[PDB]
RNA sequence: GUGGGAGAGGGUGGUGGAAUUCCCGGAGUAGCGGUGAAAUGCGCAGAUACCGGGAGGAACGCCGAUGGCGAAGGCAGCCACCUGGUCCACCCGUGACGCUGAGGCGCGAAAGCGUGGGGAGCAAACCGGAUUAGAUACCCGGGUAGUCCACGCCCUAAACGAUGCGCGCUAGGUCUCUGGGUCUCCUGGGGGCCGAAGCUAACGCGUUAAGCGCGCCGCCUGGGGAGUACGGCCGCAAGGCUGAAACUCAAAGGAAUUGACGGGGGCCCGCACAAGCGGUGGAGCAUGUGGUUUAAUUCGAAGCAACGCGAAGAACCUUAC
RNA sequence: AGGCAAGGAGGUAAAAAUGU
């Protein structure tokens, strides 16, 4: 946290696909440690994609992500007249990061009764370029903006 | 820390106590209108002083600026 | 009504609280101005390098606008935006024929503010 | 707030609004540009939710700034007046005292209502019988210049009253 | 004395640009200004920003220095004039004419005051706006006296090198300015920096000594009372010089040393914050505590480091009430 | 071109009374 960089971990790539990021975004689903439960909602995700707008829903999945990647995003930092929100640009893994971050909020925040469906739809609509994650991924950046003037208050 | 030229050196022999002669002392200005400091123009301290007398001289007359629109910047 | 003329002056003016860019034909007389204010920015934004970048964009839209192409900056006062707002005009694809200094640099003239003591 | 003016104005046909109130109608957009131009002003979309848009002819500048003038005004009568507090406390000697209450006369002439708490901080118990005593005492002082707003209200180690101006 | 300099030395008469501000002309428009943020403030009766001209005061950027001059206070555009100090070389003249200097006369920053102007900026007071518990303050917007000049008075200062003046001596190195020389090196005279001896409470000083000496002057004699009263003097006034004691404390004080500290500086670090996940605060209950109640609700634990703690087992016992 | 600095700027620095 001072010493040194704290290296990213390397997950164990998944066994459906073989994708670190399909393993990522199961572990950002899962809480209470229970991966199994995730991962089974995770592969329902993936049926109800393949089901619905017929495509193979790895790709599906990459897409919507790669929709709700941000560049820029606002940093809290205090200058004199107390805080101020600071757009800083965004690094790659830790923007993938926020975006599955995001992703899973939007999955988690549809009105659907069902988890899983909730995901596949939130993936949907990802990969469309509508709904809950791209939303919040558009008021990101448009924070980013309008405070672009703060800018030069780059770290 | 600037090695470059010293406008001492740089000009031949020349009279600093002469202010009629302008194209000798426009060589001691800046791209502004500004008199070049001591570790610029290279003189010894009298001399400086001597042609510092003179640059202003000439600017009274208005022969030398005494100031300028700083180019390219 | 419209004068046209397609060359000029770029006059930017930078304050610590503003930058304002009076964009202006051959000779001096003002064609278009934008400021800090005037792109919407009110407060401490006003004088903020990014608010002098878009003024400056601003100003040389309007010159644009009244057939303007070949401006000569010249930059009058340290602040914030002066290096920003050039840039700016400098992409525009208004052509910057030259970016020359004209800061009133008092010879030491009357006294100033308090603020502007203490440093004397 | 704000609107479309001239060629902002993409909707085709617009209700034409004069400087002072010249109804001209329903005219084209491109008509209308036509007529400030010729005025020397600008047509500017006044009614966008009205029939074929109603557009006034005008100077914007100068309709922004007489806005502009007028917010100020609203914010300028918006009474600059407030609260001024004056924490007290248990042991205040008298001359101190005095000095506090003058601060509070000339709060109350500015025109300020005036929190008047009194800091507690040791023992806390005694504290109405000898806070409120002073209290009273305050108001008493201020009897001719402060009608009392509030009654002594004890939230933290402390008890605020509220003063206001006799007569406004 | 002869010859020669260096200089922001002093006065006087001029004058040259930048800038500000204002007026006027233009062109142009919605803000400008300001700030840590803001707000008053000025702005379509057209401001700001821009060019053209004029008015006017005041200061003199760059050179600029760690420099120079002056006895200090001080003194900076440039020119001219008057004039002061000063240094060097020549050793030419006088031949002890020297040094100091109580009183005295003169000078003496700034502020101040008086009369006359002048007034651009600035700016005490003052009025606004904020900030704040308050804000008579910092921060901003204005604004008078003042600041500028003329003449008159005031005389103080951290008028400080906190180092009275002079002369002699007692290592050097060094940068410097400014003279002289048979001149990449000597010799004078200034201004700094580091150091021999020495000194010094130490800090430091150290050929510009705070060293060694000598001469003369000033002054001190614990702190506070107090630069006060009282007297005297000076001043138009403010006030200055001169200058106590009663009392009162066991100190007041210097230099440094070790710490602690800092809304000093650097280098670090910790789940410190941040990045993240989860809770606490909200419910109910469980527990412990405060409080209050009570015959008693034993007793202890108190920010972190007390509060599911002593208690790893209160129905009786435990239990101390 | 990068080096290392010399020097000018421009941004940070601006917010703190309560016991036993
Ligand atoms: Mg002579
Ligand atoms: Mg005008
Ligand atoms: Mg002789
Ligand atoms: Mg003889
Ligand atoms: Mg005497
Ligand atoms: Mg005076
Ligand atoms: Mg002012
Ligand atoms: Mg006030
Ligand atoms: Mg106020
Ligand atoms: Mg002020
Ligand atoms: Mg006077
Ligand atoms: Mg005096
Ligand atoms: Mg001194
Ligand atoms: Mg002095
Ligand atoms: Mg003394
Ligand atoms: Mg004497
Ligand atoms: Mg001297
Ligand atoms: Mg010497
Ligand atoms: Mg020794
Ligand atoms: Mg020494
Ligand atoms: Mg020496
Ligand atoms: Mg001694
Ligand atoms: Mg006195
Ligand atoms: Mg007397
Ligand atoms: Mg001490
Ligand atoms: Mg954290
Ligand atoms: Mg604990």
């Amino acid at each position: 946290a001072r010493r040194r960089r704290a290296e990213v971990r390397q997950l164990q790539p998944d066994l459906v696909y073989g994708d670190v990021l399909v393993t990522a975004f199961i572990n950002k689903i899962m809480r209470d440690g229970k991966k199994n439960l995730a991962a089974r909602i995770f592969y329902d995700a993936c049926k109800i994609i393949q089901e619905k707008t017929g495509q193979e829903p790895l790709k599906v999945f990459k897409q919507a992500v790669e929709n709700v990647k941000p560049r820029m995003e606002v940093r809290s930092r205090r200058v004199g007249g107390a805080n101020y929100q600071v757009p800083m640009e965004v690094s790659p893994r830790r923007q993938q990061s926020l975006a599955l971050r995001w992703l899973v909020q939007a999955a988690n925040q549809r009105p659907e009764r069902r988890a899983a469906v909730r995901i596949a739809h939130e993936l949907m609509d990802a990969a469309e370029g509508k709904g809950g994650a791209v939303k919040k991924k558009e008021d990101v950046e448009r924070m980013a903006e309008a405070n672009r003037a703060y800018a030069h208050y780059r770290w | 820390p600037s090695r470059k030229a010293k406008v001492k050196a740089t000009l031949g022999e020349f009279d600093l106590r002469d202010y009629r002669n302008v194209e000798v002392l426009k060589r001691f200005l800046s791209e502004t209108g500004k008199i070049l400091p001591r570790r610029r123009t290279g003189l010894s301290a009298k001399e400086q002083r001597i042609l510092a007398k003179t640059i202003k001289r000439a600017r009274i007359l208005g022969l030398l600026p005494f100031t300028e629109k700083l180019v390219r910047k | 009504v419209k004068r046209q003329v397609a060359s000029g002056r770029a006059y930017i003016h930078a304050s610590y609280n503003n930058t304002i860019v009076t964009i202006t034909d051959p000779d001096g007389n003002p064609i278009t101005w934008s400021s800090g204010g005037v792109i919407g920015y009110k407060g401490s934004r006003k004088g903020t390098p990014y608010a002098a970048q878009l003024a400056a964009l601003d100003a040389a839209k309007k010159a644009m606008a009244y057939g303007m192409q070949s401006v000569d900056v010249i930059v009058r006062g340290t602040g914030a935006g002066r290096e920003q707002a050039i840039r700016a005009l400098q992409a525009s694809g208004l052509q910057v024929k030259s970016i020359v200094d004209d800061t009133p640099v008092p010879h030491n003239g009357c006294r100033p503010k308090k603020k502007f003591r203490k440093a004397s | 707030k704000e609107y479309l003016t001239n060629e902002r104005i993409r909707a085709k046909q617009v209700r034409v609004v004069g400087p002072d109130g010249k109804q001209l109608g329903i005219m084209d957009t491109r008509e209308a540009l036509r007529l400030a131009q010729e005025m020397d002003l600008d047509l500017v979309l006044v009614g966008p939710n009205a029939d074929p848009p109603v557009a006034r002819i005008m100077d914007y500048s100068k309709w922004r700034y007489e806005q502009q003038m007028a917010e100020k005004e609203a914010r300028k009568k918006a009474k600059r007046t407030e609260v001024k507090s004056i924490k007290f406390r248990v042991k205040i000697d008298e001359h101190d005292y005095q000095t506090k209450l003058g601060h509070i006369k000339r709060f109350l002439q500015e025109g300020h209502k005036v929190k008047v708490t009194i800091m507690f901080r040791g023992r806390e118990v005694a504290h109405p019988e000898l806070g409120e005593r002073i209290l009273n005492r305050v108001t008493e002082d201020l009897k001719d210049l402060a009608v009392v707003e509030m009654k002594p209200e004890m939230l933290g180690r402390d008890m605020n009253m509220l003063l206001a101006p006799v007569k406004v």
